[PDB]
Parts: C-alpha cells; structure tokens; sequence
C-alpha cells in the first residue's frame, strides 16, 4: 500500500518494461502505472474493450493500450480459473514487439509488458499471481 | 473521483 | 545437459536430442498387448500377430493416457536409452488441445518420470521454427489430421486455427479403394500398407485437374509401375492423382468440408489485418502428407486466387518437412533463450499442472 508499491513489486525482477493497475469498475481509471511509459495512458474506451461483450472485433481490429497497437493471441479474461489475456504489441519498420498480458480481478485490471524477448509465459505466470494475489484480498 | 487503498503485499520468499 | 525433444504424432514418434539434426528415433505409435506385457513401436508390429494394437492418438490428441505413458516410457529406455530424469524434454502437442490433456502431460513428465523441467510446444509454431520464421501460418497435415495455424511471432492463434479431419490415413484408405474400383484387390491390413507405399512412391498433386485427367485418359503417359511384394506388377494412372485430390477436394470422400486451400484462406482472414500480409507471404507447409509433389504449386495457384491481385504469395515447403515439427524443436530447445521458457519442477512443486496454462502458449 499504495498502489504504486504494486508497481513497484511487478517490476523489481527486470523482466518487465511496463506495468498498472488499473480499476474498471464505474469510471475506469489507473490507479498506478510506471510513469513515462504506455500503460499510464490507457483510456475507458480501451479499457471497455478489454472487459466488454464483444469478444471477437478485437481479432481483426486489434485492440490499443495508452494509444500502443497490441494484436490479441489468447482471450480467458472473463473465464473462471484463467481470468487472462495474452498480448503482442504491433510495431512499424522492424522496431521490437513486446509480451503483454491483462488479468482481470474483482475491481482490477492488472497490466504487464515484457522487456524484449522476455515470453509471454513468463508475463502470463507473473501478472496472473498477482491478479490471484488480489482476488484472494477480494480486489 | 479516487481509488481505494491497497491491500498488503504478499510475503515473499 | 541435453535437453531431449519428443514429438508425438497419432502415426508416427520421432524422439531425439535438441542440437541434433534429425530424430534418433523414429517409430508407430501402436502400444501392443497379448491378445489375452507390452511392446511398442517396431516391436509390436513385428508381433501384430499376437498382439491387440492400440492407438493412444487420435487426431493428434491423446486418448489413452496408460497407453501414452508406455510410449513415453519406451522413448526414454529403449529408443534414447536415457533416463528422464537428467534431461528437460520438450514435449509436443496438437493446436487446440484440451487443457485438461496438456495438464496430464505435465502431470507425468513431473511426477511419473521426474523430469527435471519440461515445456509443451503446438506443433505446427515448430515448423515455423524450422523454416527459419517467426510470423506465419502453417498448413501441418499428417496422419490422422489437418491444422491451418496462424502464427504471429512466436504465438499461434488459437481463434484462427483451424482443424480438418482429412488426413494421411484417409489418403490411403481412398488409393485402396479407387484401385479396388480399378480391378486390382486391396482390403485388409497388409495391402493397406503396400496401398501407403504406392501413395508415398507413386501419387502426386496435380496442378490443374481436369487437365490431367484428360491427359491421362488420351494418353497412358502418366501411367506407372509398382511390384507388389508377391512378385507382380500393377500399373496406377490417374489415381495417382486422384488421391492427393481429395485435400482439395473432400467431397472425393464424402466431406462437406472445405479443402485446405480454403481452410487456409478462412484462417487467414480470421486474422488481424496488420499481418494478413504476413501470412501470405509464409505459408509453410508441414508433415507427410505435405510430401506429395506437386503441392506447393497447388497451393501457390489456390491462393493466388483466392488473395487480393496484388498480395504476394509464398509457399514454403522445406525438402525436410516430414520431420519439420521435431526439427523445430531441437532448434528451439537449443537457444539461450529456450531457458527461460521452461517449466521447472519447482514451479511444477509450487503450482501443479495448471502451470502449463500460464507458460506454454
Ligand atoms: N512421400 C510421401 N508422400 C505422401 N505421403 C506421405 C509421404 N511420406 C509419408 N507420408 C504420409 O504421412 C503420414 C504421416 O506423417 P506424420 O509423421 O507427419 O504424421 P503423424 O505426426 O504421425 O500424425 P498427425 O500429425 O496426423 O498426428 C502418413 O499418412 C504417411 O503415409
Ligand atoms: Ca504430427
């Protein structure tokens, strides 16, 4: 406590570049996010996407994050057990795509992108503990 | 508006 | 120190060590019991005669779990004559398995043969691997199944995937029986297999195929021979064409379905329009059933056509595709980075088997 020592906490191993929360319910805002980097500026729009009843559009459409264009690879963000998104961001002229995963809790999103060449697995297992970390405190 | 207080870490090893 | 690489298919095994080149070990995926303990492989189809041969693949997905821990038990005694527990092994698994079945892989790689740390690869995102890619979609068909498998850096895409019931075995299931249609007798169990060599040996795609079957009603310029093993000589002429039709072509079988070329196009759209491109530009085809010749140009046709005018198509079909899955994991198990991926036993120990659902993808 606060938030930004859960910002903190994801990112003290160094395999992640970006990580927030960010609180979906009502008035969708962030609650922490590292500053300077994307996650920081993701708007409502972005987040009711992620949460929303549309589950297809985003296969084709892609979807965005603080305005950073992400190509979906697994969708269990709304199942039971899994709670989870998998994420590669898109990028122009041969700049280096990253790992993204959302999980979703109680009141939370939680956000985490991978330094270059770090697997998704790892961000999966890593943003996953967390996410269950929360749901156990009945966030 | 704002957001509530976090809850406590998880203990580490 | 070696990490070991076991790719498991409903027909065929191929097993071996990662920085290798081929498999070591390639053998039927048949686990065979006295028809009233237990051999595998080569074995037990030299004693088919007195023995009940099962399966445990089905379409590339496990169905018999005894069975399969047999398999995996032969792979490291006898085939690698390893023992399990010294090595990580990368295991594979069909697109779109169940996760209850991926959980079972993890659960007896870690607690039945102790292994030391394991990861779980789709098959087809191997073959990429082989073809030296990271972005593209893959066209995997082999004994008992077809996958079309958009892949995009790495990552298949499940949503996209898509899955067809026509396969090798069918193939030469549908030989027997145009040749039968011919004159020639072919029915029971070893004449299937003289049928799968006459596939493997003779058959071919043709490019356009009305053409061909006119060319070869005018002419008997594309007839060809084959001794049987009894001594005699038969002639095939457009079945061996007619055969690897039926990929494009399932209603040759009686399928509803759409042939692959169709498959691999609603794959395709199925995807992200910033890689459809992407896509096109690496189709990779992978398998046996992808040793036909003739395919690629088949393929490369079938798209073009069915592509925007100006999309640029590319088959790829590496001369090493029948082992392009096993290939691909030797290459993968080999990096640097590979180390990071896999699932340690500590983690097993922390987690349970549902561990392959957060790292594995
Ligand atoms: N040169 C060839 N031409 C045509 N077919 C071939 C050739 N070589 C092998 N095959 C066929 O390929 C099939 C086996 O291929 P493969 O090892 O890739 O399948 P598998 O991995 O056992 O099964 P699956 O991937 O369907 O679970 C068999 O049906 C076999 O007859
Ligand atoms: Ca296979």
């Amino acid at each position: 406590a606060g938030w930004n020592a859960y910002i903190d906490n994801l990112m003290a191993d160094g395999t992640c570049q970006d990580a927030a929360i960010v609180g979906y319910k009502d008035s969708p805002s962030v609650w922490a996010a590292v500053p300077g980097k994307t996650f920081v500026n993701i708007t409502p729009a972005e987040v009711g996407v992620l949460v929303g009843k549309d589950r297809s559009s985003f296969y084709v459409n892609g979807l965005t994050l603080g305005g950073q264009k992400c190509s979906v690879i697994r969708d269990s963000l709304l199942q039971d057990g899994e709670f989870s998104m998998d994420l590669r961001t898109k990028s122009t002229g041969g700049a280096p795509t990253f790992n993204v995963t959302v999980t979703k809790t109680d009141k939370t999103l939680v956000l985490l992108m991978g330094k270059e060449g770090v697997h998704g697995g790892l961000i999966n297992k890593k943003c996953y503990e967390m996410a269950s970390h929360l749901r156990r405190s009945q966030y | 508006g704002g957001p509530p207080p976090a809850p406590p870490l998880p203990a580490a090893q | 120190v070696q990490a070991l690489v076991i790719d498991n298919g409903s027909g065929m095994c191929k097993a071996g060590f990662a920085g290798d080149d081929a498999p070591r070990a390639v053998f039927p995926s048949i686990v065979g019991r006295p028809r009233h303990d237990s051999y595998v492989g080569d074995e037990a189809q030299s004693k088919r005669g007195i023995l009940t041969l099962k399966y445990p693949i089905e379409h590339g997905i496990v169905t018999n779990w005894d069975d399969m821990e047999k398999i995996w038990h032969h792979t490291f005694y006898n085939e690698l004559r390893v023992a399990p527990e010294e090595h990580p092994v990368l295991l594979t698994e069909a697109p779109l398995n169940p996760k209850a079945n991926r959980e079972k892989m993890t659960q007896i790689m870690f607690e039945t043969f102790n292994t030391p740390a394991m990861y779980v690869a789709i098959q087809a995102v191997l073959s990429l691997y082989a073809s030296g890619r990271t972005t593209g979609i893959v066209m995997d068909s082999g004994d008992g199944v077809s996958h079309t498998v958009p892949i995009y850096e790495g990552y298949a895409l499940p949503h996209a995937i898509l899955r067809l019931d026509l396969a090798g075995r069918d193939l030469t299931d549908y030989m027997m029986k145009i040749l039968t249609e011919r004159g020639y007798s072919f029915t029971t169990t070893a004449e299937r297999e003289i049928v799968r060599d006459i596939k493997e040996k003779l058959a071919y795609v043709a490019l356009d195929f009305e053409a061909e079957m006119q060319t070869a009603a005018s002419s008997s310029a594309l007839e060809k021979s084959y001794e049987l093993p009894d001594g005699q000589v038969i002639t095939i002429g457009n079945e061996r064409f007619r055969c690897p039709e039926a990929l494009f072509q399932p209603s040759f079988l009686g399928m509803e379905s759409a042939g692959i070329h169709e498959t691999t196009y609603n794959s395709i759209m199925k995807c992200d329009v910033d890689i459809r491109k992407d896509l096109y530009g690496n189709v990779v085809l992978s398998g046996g059933t992808t040793m036909f010749p003739g395919i690629a140009d088949r393929m490369n046709k079938e798209l073009t056509a069915l592509a925007p005018s100006t999309m640029k198509i590319k088959i790829i079909a590496p001369p090493e595709r029948k082992y392009s899955v096993w290939i691909g994991g030797s290459i993968l198990a080999s990096l640097s980075t590979f180390q990071q991926m896999w699932i340690s036993k500590e983690e097993y120990d922390e987690s349970g088997p549902s561990i392959v659902h957060r790292k594995c993808f």
